[PDB]
């Protein structure tokens, strides 16, 4: 009977989101909704889906996600897993929904809400990337540059000093992947951060 | 559609109304008539207050 | 005083540059982020 | 009417008062 | 309004900004914040924890605590040492 | 972002409903569940758009006039008898 | 003899009339209040606001009831209650500190250090008296604190006034022919020391637990140039400068609660005490009664409405009584510009002192800058540059 219970819970979450004015009130009402112990992924997934289904990205949903992942630690882990899942399943979303999801996750990352551990799931190699993933990344990084200023971004990328190591973003020195990384990161508009790897091609 | 879902669906809304007394088989086909024709007859005639 | 205030049409606008903020607030839906074309980065927030 | 929260009387507004806690407030030689 | 008690009408609606000034008295600039002043304080000590204190009423401060516990079973004598009472042992004293 | 306009919206929507209640010579709340007012026109309702059915944020009044404090409490808006979540109109309008 | 009361005030409240048109009646009301309450201390600050000092919150409640209703039937605006602070020194003076008389020839230098633990309490309880033959004081100090001979004989005065917790000592190296000159200038350097230690340089407040041991006094000409009024400001200024160089701290008064609650009310009391920066000295069953006795300390500044919370959360039981107990040092460092507190939240340790100091200075109307260079001369600033510790001052 979990199909009907899950559908009813999803409907209640959607109605609660749509009957809210500001993100604080929506979070308070969502916290009032009781839910089974292991399905905390469902609330985050429907928050992201509702964000995607709307015409233009409104900071409402980014603020909702940021507040939940700042409320506790389980929500932050849930959101990192949500990003991990949504990256692999991004080829099946149209351009507008992809843009909305990219804005959501970019607002989450730009405020240090989920931590940049998520970037260990990225990899810029043709064997596991598509056009949709490329556009997803460009939108995320453009928003993050705009929000932070491209000044602090190069420190945030240059000093991982944790389990993030950018082994797909900054590819391990092998094959043609470094060329892909460099020309994509200069095509997007970033350019500066790739100068550090620009010397590797000289080295090898 | 959202406010239809919020109130409990079309069936949930119609349980409040007198739809059942009409004896109509299903709600899908029905439609409302805005003016009774008698009203349209007297929309220009001079009438007391 | 750090913030410009004005009222255009029916709106009351308050512009607070990032230099003079020294305070952390949630970027509401009703807060407009103003950018700078010279640096292509947000420099002030307008409260509407 | 209590700790600075609430309206002086519910009469005159379309509400009944009934303030609730935020339940999402982030308490940090 | 204490959250378990009644709610009335203000009885004093004169709080408009006719002075139009903050009086530079209650401003954050010159005030030490340690703990918020709850309304329980404003009701317990009406003349200290709030200005504009008119028509308030004062209540009995304290009463001597009652130490009578009714007997559980009539078979016991009326005068009997209740085990709840702590024993009278105070060998911590320096007398003459 | 304007907390005064929100309570004005609640008040004015409530009085718009009160006009309909008065016209039938009874303004009892049991007689008029939200399905009477907010159900679409083709279902026999009034088809009223709703925004007074939301929580109005509150913060301590002592420091509300002198600083922007965090939203610590929520005062209910127009009450729906039972568990009903009438959708907000603003959620179907994209911000400027 | 003036009455020796059993407690201090250490509880400050600022008042003002609702409309300044009725300022004089409040003044008369305050005068009458000062007449009727012995520990009430009505004071006027530079800002023009009037402060009142009372023993506790019930004391101030009754005092303000009488002020409003009994004496001056007007309406007043009462500020939030605040504790009465004090300043002290925790470390020895970094550098020698000297000052110059307006005649620019008589030079006087001082150094300072904290007292030993017992001296404060022994002075306060009357184990000492300045109106004693010097042999008794010398022997008392020698036996009880292993103090040395000449130092024990060199006790000049206690500040401020008798029963004060400051010691004017002098170590002039002996070998001074001008003993008559020294005894001439002593009688009005005493007054300067009392004035300086009564009105602190850190804030307009008394100083506790500090000895001002005089180092060197130089004055060549005859007694004509030795004016008492010419030398008192020099003594006050040098005392201030020495105290500032000693890395001062802030002392606050602490109560000592005594709660009588049943067993099941014990955890709540502990929570309140841990919440209000307090700790339990003793928690034992009460002999002969079914109640439990809790004895604890709690700072005055954090004791606002503790009794009300205790009696509300305990369903009417657990009555408490607060007695002023002693003074404790505030953990923070008062003079630390590196700390910028956000003006909404309470300080959270190691920054309490700076917050208290700046807020008190603003309340009293004193300038926030605290010019350290105001209290010592430019040559002293050069000496600080030589010593390398001029960055703090």
């Amino acid at each position: 009977q979990t199909n009907a219970s899950l559908v009813n819970l999803r409907k209640s979450i959607y109605l609660t989101i749509m009957s809210s004015v500001d993100f604080e009130e929506c979070c308070h009402k969502l916290l009032k909704i009781d839910l089974p112990e292991g399905q905390e992924i469902e609330l985050c997934n429907m928050v992201i889906e509702c964000n995607s289904q709307e015409r233009t990205y409104a900071k409402f949903y980014g603020l909702i996600g940021e507040r939940f992942c700042k409320l506790s630690r389980t929500w932050r882990s849930t959101y990192e897993q949500c990003f991990k899942n949504y990256y692999e399943t991004i080829h099946r979303y149209e351009t507008n929904r992809l843009r909305n999801i990219a804005l959501f996750f970019a607002n989450l990352l730009s405020t240090d809400s989920i931590g940049w551990e998520v970037y260990d799931c990225v990899r810029l190699t043709e064997d596991d990337t598509t056009a949709s993933s490329r556009i997803f990344l460009k939108i995320m990084f453009q928003e993050i540059v705009e929000a932070l200023g491209l000044k602090s971004l190069v420190e945030r990328l240059h000093d991982p000093n944790l389990v993030p190591y950018l082994h797909g973003l900054f590819p391990v020195d092998e094959a043609r992947n470094v060329r892909f990384s460099i020309n994509y990161f200069t095509s997007i508009g970033l350019g500066a951060l790739t100068e550090e790897m620009r010397e590797y091609l000289l080295t090898m | 559609v959202d406010v239809i879902q919020a109130l409990g669906g079309v069936e949930g809304i119609l349980e409040h109304t007198m739809f059942k007394a009409t004896g109509f088989p299903s709600w899908e086909g029905l439609f409302w008539e805005k003016a009774s024709g008698f009203e349209e007859s007297m929309k220009f005639k001079k009438l007391t207050n | 005083n750090p913030n410009l205030l004005f009222s255009m049409t029916g709106f009351e606008v308050r512009i607070l540059p990032k230099i003079r903020q020294n305070e952390e607030f949630s970027l509401k839906d009703g807060v407009w982020n103003l950018t700078d074309n010279r640096t292509k980065q947000r420099t002030a927030q307008a409260f509407i | 009417s209590y700790n600075g929260i609430g309206l002086p009387t519910p009469r005159g507004s379309g509400t009944n008062g009934y303030v609730m806690r935020n339940l999402s407030h982030v308490k940090k030689v | 309004a204490i959250p378990g008690g009644p709610k009335f009408e203000p009885l004093y609606k004169d709080e408009a900004p006719e002075m139009e000034d903050w009086n530079e008295f209650n401003d954050i600039y010159k005030l030490i914040i340690r703990h918020p002043i709850k309304t329980e304080y404003r009701i317990a000590f009406p003349y200290l924890y709030n200005s504009r204190a008119r028509s308030v009423a004062l209540s009995e401060y304290h009463q001597p605590s009652n130490v009578f516990v009714p007997p559980e079973d009539p078979d016991l004598p009326a005068f009997f040492w209740d085990p709840i009472i702590n024993p009278i042992t105070s060998r911590q004293l320096t007398l003459h | 972002s304007t907390p005064e306009l929100l309570d004005l919206l609640v008040k004015c929507e409530s009085k718009i409903q009160t006009r309909v209640k008065i016209s039938l010579n009874s303004k009892m709340p049991s007689r008029f569940p939200p399905a009477v007012f907010y159900s679409p026109k083709e279902l026999g309702g009034l088809g009223m758009l709703s925004m007074g059915h939301v929580l109005i944020p509150q913060s301590d009044l002592r420091w509300s006039k002198q600083t922007d404090t965090g939203i610590t409490h929520f005062r209910s808006g127009m009450t729906t008898n039972g568990e009903h979540l009438i959708p907000n109109l603003y959620r179907y309008i994209q911000p400027w | 003899r003036p009455i020796a009361h059993m407690s201090e005030s250490v509880f400050k409240v600022a008042v003002e009339p609702h409309n300044p048109s009725e300022l004089p009646k409040l003044l008369d009301g305050l005068r009458k209040t000062n007449k009727s309450y012995p520990l009430s201390i009505t004071k006027v600050e530079e800002s023009g606001e009037h402060t009142i000092f009372g023993t506790g919150e019930m004391y101030m409640d009754c005092l303000l009831y009488d002020l409003r209703t009994l004496y001056s039937e007007i309406e007043i605006r009462v500020s939030d209650p605040v504790a009465r602070f004090c300043e002290t020194a925790v470390d020895t003076s970094s550098i020698k500190c000297f000052s110059d008389t307006p005649n620019k020839k008589n030079r006087i230098t001082m150094v300072v250090e904290p007292l030993e633990k017992g001296i404060s309490n022994d002075i306060e309880n009357g184990k000492v008296n300045i109106n004693w033959p010097q042999k008794r004081i010398s022997e008392f100090f020698q036996k009880n604190y292993d103090w040395d001979l000449l130092a024990s004989r060199s006790i000049w005065a206690f500040g401020p006034d008798d029963r004060g917790t400051n010691i004017l000592r002098d170590d002039t190296l002996s070998t001074d022919v001008d003993k008559n000159v020294l005894n001439s200038v002593k009688e009005y350097i005493k007054q300067g020391f009392q004035w300086g230690t009564r009105e602190g340089p850190l804030c307009d407040e008394t100083i506790r637990n500090v000895n001002f041991r005089l180092m060197d006094v130089v004055l060549a000409p005859e007694q004509i140039y030795r004016g008492g009024g010419q030398i008192i400001p020099t003594a006050r200024r040098v005392c201030y400068s020495s105290f500032l160089t000693a890395s001062p701290r802030l002392m606050e008064p602490v109560y000592m609660v005594e709660v009588h609650a049943p067993a099941d009310s014990l955890p709540i009391i502990y929570d309140l005490l841990t919440r209000r920066r307090g700790h339990v000295l003793q928690d034992i069953p009460r002999p002969g009664s079914p109640l439990y006795l809790v004895r604890a300390l709690i700072p005055v500044i954090d004791s606002c409405g503790f009794e009300t919370d205790l009696r509300v959360h305990t369903q009417g039981q657990a009555m408490c009584q607060m007695v002023f107990d002693h003074w404790q040092v505030v953990p923070g460092d008062p003079l630390d510009k590196s700390i910028k507190p956000k003006p909404l939240e309470p300080a959270r340790g190691s920054d309490l002192a700076r917050d208290f100091l700046i807020k008190t200075r603003r309340r009293k109307g004193l300038v926030e800058d605290v010019s350290t260079t105001r209290y010592f001369d430019q040559e002293m600033i050069d000496s600080l540059k030589e010593a390398g510790v001029v960055l703090s001052l």
